[PDB]
């Protein structure tokens, strides 16, 4: 048989068969419903629209994200998303395919318990497993040591791993992610004169952020340059024409990652959290961690992020140390690649959670050695 | 009598529209390539400056080492 | 009638021809910028290795001087 690797993530579900080079199906994890009445008779539109389909009918629907920050809030729509992924995008019955899932660090145990219960009862998969995103990301890069920073759309976490031995006491989780950056961009664009309120226009703002934003190596100098020069302004085309222009907001939005105080968060920037996490570890493994800093997640795709991160860490770390940041081109798909590699290992075949083992041990078995 | 003129005008409009659409598509391609190249060159220019500072301080403490060895 | 539509089509065709010319001009500028950036990156990325080996042997005989001093 073959194993199935699915990554719910947050804001982007990516699924495929184990052993493949890239995920087969990638689509937003969005469930939408029609807020209007509808007058045509015989159209027979269905109640809910899931996945990329709901994107095409954005103007008529209202969208809801089942995942806020890693955790799942609404379960019925999550079940709908899983069913759509299994039956429509992959067109494979899950009755004979082990499923590997990715789960962020430091989340409620009830999340895993309900996930496994739903997967074992609703779909009756023969077996399934849950793994941490950071470990899979490290698998994909081919490394075995080094601190990995995974910054998705829901949560950003640093997990230091040395010689394949994780250090749980040094794991650091921060709720700042891509969704908060999009919200801050929505809030800041009002200054120029553009107002976005409808959940549909959240997607337009997200597209603007993806295709236009960039990270500045130095902040005050860039502000001074923008205050005088006009070489930074760029124009974007909305779906219905009405071109808009954007200047400072081009690079102010990502700076929230390094300056959480913009959005009122008390915590420090991601660079400072990474340095603190490295220091929280022992003293004999800091060399490799400094020299094997790994980045992953969609939010990390900002151009120029690596240079700023390296500059900040070098400013923090001792000068004698060498700081290197690994930024593969396929950052956002690193987790799924790592999961595919892990599911294809021969030694992993005995670490699945079997059906009858699940039944006799109960839903809590997920928290035993079969982590 | 004017039917042939209208047909010719429609054909010319279609040809011009197709040429224009090709012009855009190609312009977007070129602009995307130019933006990517500009970003890459700027990033490696920043790398150039940081490695230049590294090299400068390298000669600095190398000279310090030189006299202390003297 | 048909005359108004014909005149409008011709005038719109004129604006689209102007836009086509502008597109060609912009793409020529973009190609010039792209080739200039290509030359610049070629220079930078063929001097980066020189800088790298420079700092390499810099720290080499830095270490030699330090151990001799010790
Ligand atoms: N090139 C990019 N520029 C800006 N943001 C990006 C880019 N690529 C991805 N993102 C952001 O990453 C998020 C998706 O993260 P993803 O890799 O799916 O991790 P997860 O599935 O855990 O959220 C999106 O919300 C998007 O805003
Ligand atoms: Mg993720």
């Amino acid at each position: 048989t073959t194993a199935l690797v699915c990554d719910n993530g947050s804001g982007l579900v990516k699924a495929g068969f184990a052993g493949d080079d890239a995920p087969r199906a990638v689509f937003p994890s969005i469930v939408g419903r029609p807020r209007h009445q509808g007058v045509m008779v015989g159209m027979g539109q269905k109640d809910s629209y899931v996945g990329d389909e709901a994107q095409s009918k954005r103007g008529i629907l209202t969208l809801k994200y089942p995942i806020e920050h890693g955790i799942i809030t609404n379960w019925d729509d999550m079940e709908k998303i899983w069913h759509h992924t299994f039956y429509n995008e992959l067109r494979v019955a899950p009755e004979e395919h082990p499923t590997l899932l990715t789960e962020a660090p430091l989340n409620p145990k009830a999340n895993r318990e309900k996930m496994t219960q739903i997967m074992f009862e609703t779909f009756n998969v023969p077996a399934m497993y849950v793994a941490i995103q950071a470990v899979l990301s490290l698998y994909a890069s081919g490394r075995t040591t080094g601190i990995v920073l995974d910054s998705g759309d829901g949560v950003t976490h640093n997990v230091p791993i040395y010689e394949g031995y994780a250090l749980p006491h040094a794991i650091m989780r921060l709720d700042l992610a891509g969704r908060d950056l999009t919200d801050y961009l929505m809030k800041i664009l009002t200054e120029r004169g553009y107002s976005f309120v409808t959940t549909a226009e959240r997607e337009i703002v997200r597209d603007i952020k993806e295709k236009l934003c960039y990270v500045a190596l130095d902040f005050e100098n860039e502000m001074a340059t923008a205050a005088s020069s006009s070489s930074l302004e760029k124009s974007y085309e909305l779906p219905d024409g009405q071109v808009i222009t954007i200047g400072n907001e081009r690079f102010r939005c990502p700076e929230t990652l390094f300056q959480p105080s913009f959005i009122g968060m008390e915590s420090a920037g991601i660079h400072e959290t990474t340095y603190n996490s490295i220091m929280k570890c022992d003293i004999d493994i800091r060399k490799d961690l400094y020299a094997n800093n790994v980045l992953s997640g969609g939010t990390t795709m900002y151009p120029g992020i690596a240079d700023r991160m390296q500059k900040e860490i070098t400013a923090l770390a001792p000068s004698t140390m060498k700081i290197k940041i690994i930024a593969p081109p396929e950052r956002k798909y690193s987790v799924w690649i790592g999961g595919s590699i892990l599911a294809s290992l021969s030694t992993f075949q005995q670490m699945w959670i079997s059906k009858q083992e699940y039944d006799e041990a109960g839903p809590s078995i997920v928290h035993r050695k079969c982590f | 009598s004017l039917q042939k003129k209208l047909k010719g005008t429609e054909d010319e409009l279609d040809k011009y529209s197709e040429a224009l659409k090709d012009a855009q598509e190609k312009l977007e391609l070129a602009e995307k390539k130019a933006t990517d190249a500009e970003a890459d060159v700027a990033s490696l220019n920043r790398r150039i400056q940081l490695v230049e500072e590294e090299l400068d301080r390298a000669q600095e403490r190398l000279a310090t080492a030189l006299q202390k060895l003297e």
